[PDB]
């Protein structure tokens, strides 16, 4: 064989170009920097009203409004300062696994097992919430709707491919293929020109939303990657597996920066977020809890413990003023 | 002949990488988490009058 | 309180939204959600005919004051088992495996590994699993081909119909690691009339009344 | 003989009040706003537990004091306080037993209309009707000038001597139609859960959970009702007839019953057991 | 969206009348409804308010208990039943929708109004003039003053700038201080603090003339300004 030999030596000697220029681990440099202690965060607001498991949640762009999508076919937009429900949207299919908020507060996209990413319009002239556009064209279940503008949305799916749509016409504009299993998550970059996606084949990959380019791949886990987010400056990102490992990869250094596991942990990570300074890597877990890892020393600097079921969604605001968590016991709790 | 050609071409561009390394970009994460430490209401907690919850 | 003239109306809107949410959660809790599963080429366009009549495929029928929604397996393709955690809180898992499963050609290792998988999954090991062995048109005409040494080394004796059916039942209970929570409801019938709906009406009202007992805390 | 009862009854009553106050504090304040609790059965349960906490705090240390002095030293104030609070508490306890039984029957059997018949504070309206009817039962016979100090080792309680009509109305249609209601609800629940098992430990739980919520408070109230209906013909005849030792047994089993109800409904629930 | 009222006409005093506000084009069961009135050549005056689901009902203290408010939600018809009518109840009555959540524009669409003619503590808001002459192309500033500080503890300053072109119904321009309404031209702007509030109109076109208005929400009853009329 010839191309197999060339691809084998390509992967091994590009990994050798990574290893020979690999200087040191992150903790080797940041070891002398002092810790942050115990971040005892308290439940300020408890948002009740859902009557089933809560699967995903997205903050508003003004750090005050929330969407939460539940299993009983309800999408609720919360005013998170007075714990008031701004909107309640009855979905068509109650098998909703993800939801998103527009960065202008106008639209809201939500989807799931019926392979259709619905996009709803809140700021109407009639005072209800009508379905603006149902993006159909996926052949399996949907995850991580993520709004770019009011006319442009990325959606991951179980079709081993993600898709950049176009809400005006309604057709799948760009198609990102390259995974070998269900793609469970994606997270938009803060400059809204890149994204990363993690899939069930124990891998993530960094894609460009402009060219449809498979720019980078990222391995290191043993199991599926369940959720994903970016470091808030858009140069690193942390994934969470069912390996009970959160991992921080750098987009430029092409390997994992550092691992965020503890030996006492039994079960795997369901959600991952970040604080606004990029210091508190939060992580919701499958037992009951959330853990607030100090993102430079990998020490659990606090445990958010309410949540009589498994935590399913995390979100930190644009200013960093709160952490909303949501779990299968139908309660979002806000932690400050 | 053209099935793995785009795969090895993506690996060619994965060879031509603007290689900022694990210690070239170690200090950039420390620079972002240091220089924005005063703006984070969870790392350094805000006084209870500027807390809206 | 210290609310303005518009915050009181925002609060009134939020309370009306709460009212609508729980008055439809009443109906969303008083409806029978049945997951539907089966093996490869088992026959499913003959029991969905029997009831009172892409992504997930949902089938409605209202039978004897009970609103049965049935969510089928014939919509999804990904067998990574990532769609299973959405299906907790279902009333029953209507499983359909027939006796002609070894026609399309080993069923033993894959079937018992799937059942050890759902006895490994924490979600399906506490939910009731209704079983159907429905027809009597070909269940007797293919047992008498030969002894069952070709794919099934668990048994090496004489193979009649109903004694081997009881043997399949007894090895099906051998698959269960813990019968302390889940409860199997097997059915050996003639699929001729609405006898097939009276083992998903009775075998699900038993689960309804068991959940009502253990939500009273009574038994 | 008046030494061993003076040794034992005070221990029985202090046992009753200590495990009653700890169990009822757990049952009342262990309800949470996450509302995995908070269903209407739990509302009737915590009403029963506060109705037993009423007798656990207000008149039972005064009965312990009437044992403590061996000849009661206090007067009309503690007499009317003890005899009103104890009677209101025990009638409210048995009526909350009746409410728990009818709620569990309307949840198991007739589950078609439970979410509309029972709701957040419609159950509160039902339990305020329960408190209304126990107040209507505890007012007129207790301020018609018939409640006084039974002097044996006893306390200021309801003697069954003067008002024969109302002491017939207390034994049967206030404390023995709970028998019929509880037995009809739990027998219909049991025959329905054996009737809808139409597929063709086997008796242990399936009959002890009918008896442990019905027969214990029944047999612990029943000899006192037997005495109260027996003396209803002429109480000057049966006070020489009935001796005092089984009178002590029959009344302190009714004192033990007002903690046994909290024992049953707060340590044979499984959500309460996994809630602690 | 089309709100349209009916019930106007001439009535003698001592009588009782009824107005209907038929809605066509929106979700009437999700909007609170104000009744506003306007006397001939004097100015606006708020009358009544009913929230969504008929729970909260407020009136103005002039006719509190003398009017009544009715509503039909699966028919979309809003009624005001007036019981006794003096020579001050004669007005053009408007039927205004209002939705209250975080971020709404709660005086957005005004109905067409209906004429009713009868034969013969509270916050005071003061507007400075009654006629200002100007030509197009000239940026104009209007101002009005309030009694209390309209700046609540939330941060919201509950002041509303409306415009009534001659012969038309009013139209929301500014709904708290710096918030432009739904699809008004973005040459308008509002500013001010606490008690002094100014509306600046740069690049003034021809159809921007008409009687301007400032209103406070903050508290019921709602009180309108006197009404500055731009002249050309
Ligand atoms: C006649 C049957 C009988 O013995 N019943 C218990 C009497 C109970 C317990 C103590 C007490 C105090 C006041 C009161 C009542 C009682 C019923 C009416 O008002």
């Amino acid at each position: 064989d010839q191309l197999r030999q060339e691809a084998e030596q390509l992967k091994n000697q590009i990994r050798d170009a990574r290893k020979a220029c690999a200087d040191a681990t992150l903790s080797q440099i940041t070891n002398n920097i002092d810790p942050v202690g115990r971040i005892q965060m308290r439940t300020r607001r408890t948002l009740r009203g859902h009557l089933a498991k809560i699967y995903a949640m997205h903050w508003g762009t003004d750090s005050r409004l929330l969407v939460s999508a539940s299993q009983d076919g309800k999408l609720i937009i919360w005013d998170s300062y007075t714990t008031n429900k701004v909107h309640a949207i009855p979905l068509r299919s109650s098998w909703v696994m993800t939801c998103a908020y527009a960065p202008s507060g106008n639209y809201v996209a939500c989807g799931g097992l019926d392979n259709i990413c619905s996009i709803y319009n809140l700021k109407t002239r009639e005072g209800n919430v009508r379905v603006s556009r149902e993006l159909a064209g996926h052949t399996g279940y949907l995850s991580c709707c993520r709004f770019l503008d009011d006319n442009q949305i990325v959606t991951s799916s179980g079709d081993t491919t993600c898709a950049l749509w176009d809400i005006e016409t309604g057709q799948q504009t760009t198609t990102f293929t390259g995974h070998t299993g269900d793609v469970m998550s994606l997270s938009l970059a803060p400059d809204t020109r890149l994204f990363v996606s993690g899939a069930c084949d124990a891998s993530a990959k960094l894609w460009d939303v402009r060219e449809g380019m498979c720019r980078q791949t990222f391995t290191g886990h043993e199991s599926d990657i369940n959720a994903i987010c970016f470091f808030p400056n858009g140069n690193a990102f942390a994934t969470g597996s069912d390996d009970a490992t959160c991992r921080l990869f750098d987009l430029r250094a092409d390997q994992e920066l550092m691992t965020y596991s503890h030996d006492n942990i039994i079960c795997g990570i369901t959600s991952v977020s970040f604080s606004k300074s990029g210091r508190l890597l939060l992580a919701g877990y499958d037992d009951f809890n959330c853990n607030v890892w100090d993102a430079l020393k990998a020490d659990r600097a606090g445990v958010l413990a309410g949540h009589d079921n498994r935590v399913s969604c995390l979100g930190v605001t644009d200013d960093g003023m709160a952490v909303a968590t949501g779990s299968w016991d139908s309660f979002l709790k806000i932690w400050n | 002949i053209a099935q793995a050609r785009k795969l090895v071409e993506q690996l060619k561009m994965e060879a031509n990488i603007d290689r900022i390394k694990v210690s070239k970009a170690a200090a950039d994460l420390m620079a972002y988490c240091e220089a924005h430490a005063k703006e984070d209401p969870l790392l350094t907690p805000v006084p209870a009058s500027e807390n809206p919850f | 309180c210290t609310l303005s003239a518009e915050d009181k109306a925002a609060v009134e809107r939020s309370k009306m939204i709460d009212r609508n949410l729980r008055e439809d959660g009443e109906k969303a809790a008083r409806e029978v959600k049945l997951l539907l599963l089966g093996a490869g080429e088992s026959g499913k366009s003959t029991i969905v005919k029997q009831m009172k009549i892409t992504g997930i495929v949902e089938t409605h029928f209202t039978f004897k004051d009970l609103h049965f929604k049935m969510f089928d397996v014939g919509g999804q393709r990904s067998e990574r088992k990532k769609w299973i955690h959405c299906f907790e809180g279902v009333t029953a898992i209507i499983f359909c495996v027939a006796l002609s499963d070894y026609d399309l050609v080993n069923r033993m290792h894959e079937s018992m590994k799937l059942f050890d998988s759902i006895c490994n999954n924490k979600w399906f090991t506490d939910t009731s699993i209704i079983l159907f062995l429905n027809k009597k048109d070909l269940f007797e005409e293919k047992i008498k081909k030969s002894p069952l040494t070709i794919c099934y080394p668990e048994y090496a004796g004489s193979n009649t119909y109903e004694e081997a059916a009881a043997y399949i039942q007894c090895q099906f209970e051998d698959l269960n690691k813990r019968k302390d929570t889940k409860e199997i409801y097997t059915h050996f019938t003639c699929a001729t009339d609405t006898k097939n709906v009276q083992f998903v009406f009775d075998a699900v009202t038993d689960v309804i009344i068991k959940n009502n007992l253990k939500d009273c805390g009574l038994f | 003989r008046p030494s061993w009862l003076a040794s034992a009854l005070a221990c029985v009553l202090i046992f009753t009040i200590v495990v009653d106050i700890l169990g009822n504090l757990l049952v009342i304040l262990s309800v949470y706003r996450n509302k995995k609790l908070r269903n209407a059965g739990n509302i009737f349960v915590v009403s029963l537990a506060v109705a037993d906490l009423v007798v656990a705090i207000y008149p039972y240390p005064l009965v312990l004091m009437s044992i403590f002095n061996n000849g009661w030293n206090l007067g009309y104030l503690h007499c009317q306080v003890s005899g009103f609070l104890m009677g209101l508490s025990v009638i409210g306890s048995i009526f909350n037993i009746t409410g728990i039984a009818i709620n569990r029957y309307c949840y198991i059997c007739h589950s078609l209309k439970y979410d509309k018949l029972y709701s957040s504070k419609n159950s509160l309206c039902y339990v305020l009707l329960i408190w209304l009817l126990t107040l209507a039962a505890v007012l007129p016979n207790l301020r018609a000038g018939t409640l006084q100090y039974d002097p044996r080792i006893y306390s200021c309680t309801f003697a069954q001597s003067v008002s024969s009509a109302y002491t017939i109305a207390v034994v049967v249609f206030h404390f023995l139609v709970p028998m019929i209601i509880v037995i009809f609800c739990y027998l219909r629940i049991w025959i329905l859960v054996l009737q809808v098992r139409q597929r063709v430990p086997q008796d242990f739980r399936n009959f002890v959970t009918m008896f442990v919520v019905f027969v214990l408070f029944a047999i612990c109230w029943a000899p006192l009702n037997f005495i109260g209906l027996a003396v209803a013909s002429d109480p000057a005849s049966m006070v020489p007839r009935i001796p005092e030792w089984l009178f002590v047994a029959s009344y302190y089993m009714a004192y033990f019953n007002s903690c046994l109800n909290a024992i049953i409904y707060g340590l044979l629930n499984q959500n309460f057991r996994k809630e602690y | 969206v089309q709100l349209v009222e009916s019930g106007g006409g001439l009535v003698q005093p001592g009588g009782s009348r009824k107005l209907s506000c038929s809605a066509s084009g929106f979700a009437f069961s999700s909007f609170g409804m104000h009744w506003v009135r306007q006397a001939p050549e004097k100015g606006l005056e708020w009358v009544a308010y009913i929230s969504s689901g008929s729970g909260t009902i407020y009136y103005a203290d002039t006719v509190k208990g003398r009017f009544t408010i009715s509503r039909d939600d699966p028919k979309n018809t809003l009624f005001l039943q007036m019981t006794s009518l003096r020579s001050e109840d004669t007005a053009m009555y408007y039927c205004v929708r209002s939705i209250y959540y975080y971020g709404s524009s709660p005086f957005d669409f005004w109905g067409q109004g209906t004429t009713l003619t009868v034969s013969s503590s509270d916050i005071v808001m003061t507007q400075a003039t009654s006629s200002v002459p100007v030509t197009p192309g000239e940026s104009v500033s209007i101002s009005c003053r309030s009694s209390k500080s309209l700046l609540h503890s939330n941060g919201n300053t509950y002041l509303y700038w409306f415009l009534q072109r001659p012969g038309q119904s009013p139209q929301l321009l500014i709904y708290r201080m710096s918030n432009l309404a739904s699809g008004v031209p973005d040459r308008f702007s509002g500013s001010g603090s606490g008690t002094a509030f100014t509306l600046t109109i740069s690049r003034l076109e021809a159809e921007d003339v008409g009687v301007y208005y400032c209103m406070q929400h903050l508290e019921y009853p709602l009180t309108f300004g006197a009404g500055t009329k731009l002249e050309l």
